[PDB]
């Protein structure tokens, strides 16, 4: 089950 | 960072003409990622060739697989060309049944 | 023994070519099991190991909508790089991640990791702790005081304690048939010839599983791991692994030094010479 959100940079 | 591709060519089993086999082109420690790879029986492109296991090192460089079945004969011959920017052209690397 | 579920993301920009490409690929252990990749005609995550067929429709949908909108958030990613590099929009550039959880054999959690990198240097890590991120630049410390802000941190412990170790535990139970088996090596070893009365001997290990092995040639009891020369452990296509390590001796002697191969899959450790 992949990460769902990465916070934008 | 750039940094040129390691390239090896290896078969699953030790060869013997007349048995089925796999035939693998690992390409490694490359960046940038950008990159084409092609896998060449008697000097001609092999179809459907299948890509792979692509993942990166600690040091962030790229590696990935390309194989493809086949049933090698005493003289067809097999090759992996690559075509990165690291270098200044493509490069062949023949498969060694002997190494 | 221990297990782990990564997933690698890549993200490229390619100025005058259309839209960077984004490729997804996830791994339990050192196999591969799912894959995205933006390129394709009709983008969809996508089996890479038979087990998966055990996963309903409704797993590929889901997992299919959050690549799309992680494609989306990296997109955002390398334009707000130009500004904190102050690089113009005309080259190419890439940004890596590396996330995982990895468990013990009682499946309980023994550590986690989100790891950024921006055209192939570190950027941004999460600290072991799981609370906190290291920067290695000013660009990336800009990044860390926006996700302190937002408690990013928080939001990643949460998948890692919860989300990540459960369905990493749901994949060695589905296919426990590939993922716990041991498959043992078959070894051999190769002749050359060479310049100045020397010979290089070669020891090949194959067909093996797990990835993790060791490979050494020895003299009089004593391991001569500096003269060796060997390649990285490499996949075989079919799901299993080899590997070779070589050294140089002098004709005539080849003799009096042996291989030594150490793997799950061998009780005893095999010893064998040319
Ligand atoms: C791998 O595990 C299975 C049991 O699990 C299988 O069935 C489901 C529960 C699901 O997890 C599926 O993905 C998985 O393949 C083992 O099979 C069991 O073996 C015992 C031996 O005593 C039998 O009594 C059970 O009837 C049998 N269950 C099944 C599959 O019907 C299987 O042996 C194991 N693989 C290996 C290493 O052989
Ligand atoms: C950004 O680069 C341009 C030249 O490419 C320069 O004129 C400008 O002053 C730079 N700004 C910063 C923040 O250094």
């Amino acid at each position: 089950f992949a990460p769902g959100n990465y916070p934008a940079l | 960072i750039q940094k040129t591709p390691q390239i090896q060519v290896y078969s699953r089993h030790p060869p013997e003409n007349g048995k089925p086999n796999i035939l693998n082109c690992y390409v490694t420690q490359f960046h940038p990622p950008h990159i084409e790879i092609q896998m060449l029986k008697n000097g001609k492109k092999i179809p459907k060739v299948e890509m792979s296991d692509m993942s990166f090192s600690k040091d962030w460089s790229f590696y990935i697989l390309a194989h493809t079945e086949f049933t090698p004969t005493e003289t067809d011959t097999y090759a992996c060309r690559v075509k990165h920017d690291s270098m200044a052209e493509p490069k062949t690397v023949y498969w060694d049944r002997d190494m | 023994g221990p297990h782990s579920l990564r997933y690698f993301v890549t993200a490229v920009s390619r100025p005058g070519l259309g839209e960077p490409r984004y490729m997804e690929v996830g791994y339990v252990d050192d196999t591969e099991f799912v894959r995205f990749d933006s390129d394709a005609e009709n983008p969809r995550y996508e089996p890479r190991a038979r087990w998966m067929e055990q996963e309903g429709p409704e797993y590929w949908e889901r997992e299919t909508q959050k690549a799309k909108g992680n494609e989306q958030s990296f997109r955002v990613d390398l334009r707000t790089l130009l500004g904190y590099y102050n690089q113009s929009k005309g080259g190419s550039h890439t940004i890596q991640v590396i996330s995982g959880c990895e468990v013990g054999s009682d499946g309980r959690l023994l550590r986690g990791y989100q790891q950024y990198a921006y055209d192939g240097c570190d950027y941004i890590a999460l600290n072991e702790d799981l609370k906190t991120w290291t920067a290695a630049d000013m660009a990336a410390l800009i990044t860390k005081h926006k996700w302190e802000q937002a408690g990013a941190a928080e939001y990643y412990r949460a998948y890692l304690e919860g989300t990540c170790v459960e369905w990493l535990r749901r994949y060695l139970k589905n296919g426990n048939a590939t993922l716990l088996r041991t498959d043992s090596p078959k070894a051999h070893v190769t002749h050359h010839s060479r310049p100045e009365d020397k010979v290089t001997l070669r020891c090949w290990a194959l067909g093996f599983y797990p990835a993790d092995i060791t490979l050494t040639w020895q003299l009089n009891g004593e391991e001569l791991i500096q003269d060796m020369e060997l390649v990285e452990t490499r996949p075989a296509g079919d799901g299993t692994f080899q590997k070779w390590a070589s050294v140089v001796v002098p004709l005539g002697k080849e003799q009096y030094y042996t291989c030594h191969v150490y793997h799950q899959g061998l009780p005893e450790p095999l010893t064998l010479r040319w």
